């Protein structure tokens, strides 16, 4: 089918407007696994899929793009993740990565310890997340709202993420935030992407694309969880890796991107059409610093 | 791979260290980090983006660096890996061992190609 040659999924509008109660996920092909191919990290898959979706959004791409990678590290000590986004983004950005255990990587700097750990000077262009707290397996009694990193997120996007910026943040049925669905209400367009490699997982990348600052739509995050778990209950998603067999157009867009700072006061209508289209950046352009503090 | 890990932490010349225990029937170390790319790269042994040719494979560096990967002290007199953040093309007759392949082999400091797997010098 066409959709398995696409990199997955992204939850529609016909989703995001249903009003129901949350369910238990159930798919059809839970934990079913796709052999990877050439044997690469199913990881590589995946990360490459997020990428490719990405590639059709309307990412700011600046010079010296300021990207930070949370949840990057594995129990094998490698981040095949990071490695994509090497090969993803501009050669000049720099990525900041980050993970409780010990690891190394390709990133610009990689940060040990828990993600609260990590203080960021200034505004930071893109947020990729894939942190997963393995005590959400431990399920007991209902489905509620969690909390774990997602305190951390929810902060960062409010302060330190540029106007125009873009995040795309690693939920599961049990992994999520009602306050981080309703911060994608303060980006100019939002989905819920689905690796088709991972498509048997409830894994979802909750998308923001060209942060705002300000409420664009009202969201019930409760509500909106629920409306992404009906839209996984009600869609056939096959494991499939098709759409990395041509990989000709694979890097980001070297779109040039301005970065611009402005004051609130000047923000206007054309600013904020530039900043919904991923024309623009709002932030300082002074040299980037992203280190450990002392808890 | 804890093992062969372990034991360049017990010796002043990790290097060979490393190559003779593959040398001599040792498991390679696993999980460098292989990527996807099209196959119709310059070639260089390493590179700020993926060159795989055909006959080739690309891995992100720091996964195939001996230095790298057991967290022990890089020997270059700069400090600075040559590898991590970049790109290390494999000959594609040699993924079984990417980091002894590495440890075995230099690139062309006129050309960048590997001595012996391209470089025409
Ligand atoms: C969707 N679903 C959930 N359950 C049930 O509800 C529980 C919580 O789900 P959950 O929110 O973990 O989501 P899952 O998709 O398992 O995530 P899955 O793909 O595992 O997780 C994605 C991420 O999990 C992460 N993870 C698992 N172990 C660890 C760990 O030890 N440490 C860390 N950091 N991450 C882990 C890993 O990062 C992975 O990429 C599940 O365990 C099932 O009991 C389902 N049961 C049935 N029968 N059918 C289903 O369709 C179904
Ligand atoms: N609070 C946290 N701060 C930093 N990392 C976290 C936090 N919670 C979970 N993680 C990391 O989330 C990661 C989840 C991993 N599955 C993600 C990496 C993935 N295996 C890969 O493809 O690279 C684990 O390595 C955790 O250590
Ligand atoms: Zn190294
Ligand atoms: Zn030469």
């Amino acid at each position: 089918a066409s959709a398995d040659w696409k990199p997955g999924h992204a939850m529609p509008s016909l989703f995001k407007v249903q009003n129901v109660n949350l369910e238990r996920c159930e798919l059809a092909n839970y934990k079913q696994s796709i052999p990877m191919p050439r044997g690469v990290h199913m990881n590589i898959a995946k990360y490459m899929q997020l990428c490719q979706y990405l590639n059709t959004c309307t990412l700011a791409v600046p010079a010296n793009m300021r990207v930070i990678h949370f949840g990057a590290g594995s129990d094998k000590g490698i981040a095949p993740g990071t490695s994509v986004l090497r090969q993803w983004l501009p050669t000049d950005a720099i990525i900041i990565d980050n993970d409780l255990n010990e690891f190394v990587s390709d990133a610009d700097i990689t940060l040990f310890g828990d993600c609260v750990t990590v203080r960021v000077g200034q505004q930071v262009d893109l947020v990729i997340s894939d942190m997963y707290d393995p005590t959400t397996k431990n399920v007991t009694g209902s489905n509620e709202s969690k909390a774990l990193f997602f305190t951390y997120l929810c902060n960062l996007i409010n302060n330190n993420l540029a106007l125009g910026g873009s995040v795309a943040i690693k939920i599961t049925e049990h992994s999520w935030s009602v306050e981080l669905y309703e911060l994608m209400g303060k980006f100019a367009w939002w989905t819920v992407f689905c690796t088709n490699a991972n498509a048997s997982s409830s894994e979802g990348f909750l998308l923001g694309i060209n942060y705002l600052g300000t409420i664009k739509e009202n969201i019930d995050g409760g509500a909106m969880h629920a409306n992404y778990i009906f839209w996984r209950n009600s869609t056939p998603m096959n494991l499939s890796t098709y759409s990395l067999f041509d990989l000709s157009k694979f890097q980001l867009k070297l779109k040039g991107t301005p970065v611009l700072q402005l004051k609130e006061s000047q923000i206007n209508e054309l600013v904020i059409s530039l900043l919904s289209q991923g024309k623009l950046l709002i932030r300082d352009n002074d040299t980037l610093s992203v280190s450990t503090d002392v808890l | 791979n804890s093992s062969v890990l372990s034991l360049v932490n017990f010796t002043v010349d990790p290097q060979k260290a490393y190559l003779d225990f593959v040398n001599a029937g040792g498991a390679p170390l696993t999980n460098c980090v292989k990527m996807l790319t099209p196959k119709t790269g310059t070639g260089i042994a390493i590179s700020v983006k993926p060159e795989s040719t055909a006959d080739q494979e690309t891995y992100g560096g720091a996964s195939v660096c001996l230095y790298c990967r057991a967290h022990i002290e890089h020997p270059d007199v700069s400090g600075v890996c040559k590898y991590k953040g970049k790109f290390v093309q494999i000959p594609a007759q040699c993924v079984r061992d990417p980091v002894g392949f590495c440890l075995s082999n230099t690139p062309c400091n006129v050309c960048q190609y590997w001595i012996g797997y391209g470089c025409n010098c």
